[PDB]
RNA sequence: AGUAUGGGAGAGGAUGGUAGAAUUCCAGGUGUAGCGGUGAAAUGCGUAGAGAUCUGGAGGAAUACCGAUGGCGAAGGCAGCCAUCUGGCCUAAUACUGACGCUGAGGUACGAAAGCAUGGGGAGCAAACAGGAUUAGAUACCCUGGUAGUCCAUGCCGUAAACGAUGUCUACUAGCCGUUGGGGCCUUUGAGGCUUUAGUGGCGCAGCUAACGCGAUAAGUAGACCGCCUGGGGAGUACGGUCGCAAGACUAAAACUCAAAUGAAUUGACGGGGGCCCGCACAAGCGGUGGAGCAUGUGGUUUAAUUCGAUGCAACGCGAAGAAC
């Protein structure tokens, strides 16, 4: 805005596993306010994928989003540092629409499939967090 | 083949574009770039980044006769004067001394007229 | 200029030498005010007009 | 008011020589893809080798820094360095002439740039002109080339917002602060402080002015001589004459037409003037319209009639919170 500067919007934490990270993640999945969905959705992703592999869901997602976390961007062009809640909001985004993509039947397991690719290396989201790393070089010199 | 241990650096540069020269002493030339040239052929040739991929590109190109200390000659205006340097301490040269070589004019010739826009 | 490196001197301070050596010199200003011709008439009011300011800025000085 | 004698500052004028930087062009060396240009482009240049860098050569024109409401000259105007010829100005004392002075109708000399005649010269810039762009059109502004000219010698031309928009000369009328060239006086720490004179600037009392403003460099207080004006157009025009190679210049009307044309200053309004600041105005986000079917209103067509209003934002699920009779 013009004038003043609005604070932050506080987020209750994660009732089950006491997480604002959950939490974030859960709203950006939801949508039209079917928060109960939502949290299906993330449990069941959490819980299949612990099953699957023995590991503290907590540590694991944050494991996750660290490996998918941007590091730069552009703005209208000259490259600048992005700044923290930023940085997740983007991680957290491309996650969400990498799988709105995939070509999976349900949306929970084809999450916990992004998952376990962005781990391992190879993603639509780790694609693009590439694309703007290459982009940012590309107009480094700029400021 | 030919084998060269010192040499100078020549950075042309102008309101439109930026060009780097490599030579050896008593001016002959080693290798050359252009800030058009290498891409970015619009009007960002006069941008710093033009200039600095010029830079990286001649001296990469010019490393092959083994030239490890340069010295550096600037002419005239232009964004991307500092980055030729800075680019060529980046590829590794050791610059020795950096000066300007801009001519100047003791009243001369009569330059063109003003433009109206 | 001429800005002698040196052993240890890094590349960025060394510009940042080099550019201050230049701007002490003004060859910039020099190259930039041959770009195009100017008139008599216009250089004798552009001199006038920096002498008024001149003589303005001392006397606000010395206030 | 003028003269003799000693010193001082200066881009004052004329003639000749000479030095450094830079642009252009021409040969040679290294070397290979672009160079150049704009808001973006394109014309143009380059692989029979451009642009970049180095060496050598040719020629023209102008003199960075110093540089300064600094300097000089009647005005126009005068810039590197050196020599020759030459005008004026300032400054101290003494000594001379004894009103020899001011202005000036006619006349006469000088007089920016452009332009004209003869001969020479020509790097860069550039009227005209050609091409590429922009635009509805572009005979322009922008871009790529480019002739006269700009330069030199010898003449002509007599013009400029040739302006301080302020004719020349003389005397008098509070003060404060700079600066340039001289004279005089006093301190010392070797440079400073006071005065006076001739220039050149900034404020300001009185006085003057319609106002803005001027104010010892008057537009104040007085004197001498000259030039000029009498509402706006027609019009610095025609006729006649003079000058000029020509372009043109100078002197200079009338018929006719209008009630105005003007100066300074005061409020508003506006500016592709300057700024300062706000709003889901942008930016950062979430979800839509514009594509499909259907509902509703409107514009057009159609009809015997499709009853009448609302029309950018601010009309169009609006008057109508409800037309089968
Ligand atoms: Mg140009
Ligand atoms: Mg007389
Ligand atoms: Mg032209
Ligand atoms: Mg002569
Ligand atoms: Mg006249
Ligand atoms: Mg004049
Ligand atoms: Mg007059
Ligand atoms: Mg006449
Ligand atoms: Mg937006
Ligand atoms: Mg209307």
């Amino acid at each position: 805005p013009r004038r003043r500067v609005v604070a932050a919007r506080e987020i209750l934490p994660d009732p089950k596993f006491s997480s604002q990270t959950i939490a974030k993640f859960m709203n950006h999945v939801m949508q039209d306010g079917k928060k109960s969905i939502a949290e299906s959705i993330v449990y069941g992703a959490l819980e299949r994928v612990q099953e699957k592999n023995k590991v503290d869901p907590v540590e694991f997602f944050e494991t996750t989003l660290e490996k998918v976390r941007p590091m730069v961007e552009v703005k209208a062009q000259v490259p600048m540092e992005v700044r923290p809640s930023r940085r997740t909001a983007l991680a957290m985004r491309w996650l969400v629409d990498a799988a709105a993509k995939r070509s999976e039947k349900t949306m929970a397991l084809r999450l916990a499939g992004e998952l376990l690719d962005a781990a391992e290396g190879k993603g639509a989201a780790i694609k693009k967090r590439e694309d703007v790393h290459r982009m940012a070089e590309a107009n480094k010199a700029f400021s | 083949t030919r084998t060269v241990s010192e040499g100078v650096a020549h950075i042309h540069a102008s309101f439109n574009n930026t060009i780097v020269t490599i030579t050896d002493r008593q001016g002959n030339a080693l290798a050359w770039a252009t800030s058009g040239g290498q891409g970015f052929r619009g009007s960002r040739k006069s941008t710093p980044f033009a200039a600095q991929v010029a830079a990286e590109v001649a001296g990469k190109a010019a490393l092959d006769y083994g030239l490890k200390n340069l010295d550096v000659l600037v002419k005239g205006p232009g964004p991307g004067r500092e980055s030729a340097v800075r680019a060529l301490g980046a590829v590794g040269y050791k610059i020795n001394s950096i000066t300007d070589v801009t001519p100047i004019p003791h009243n001369g010739c009569r330059p063109p007229k003003k433009r109206r826009v | 200029p001429q800005v002698k490196l040196k052993e240890g001197e890094p590349v960025d301070v060394a510009i940042r030498r080099f550019k201050r050596s230049c701007e002490k010199a003004g060859v910039l200003a020099d190259v930039r005010k041959r770009e195009f011709y100017e008139k008599p008439t216009q250089e004798r009011k552009r001199k006038k007009a920096a002498a008024v300011k001149r003589y303005q800025k001392k006397l606000a000085r010395e206030s």
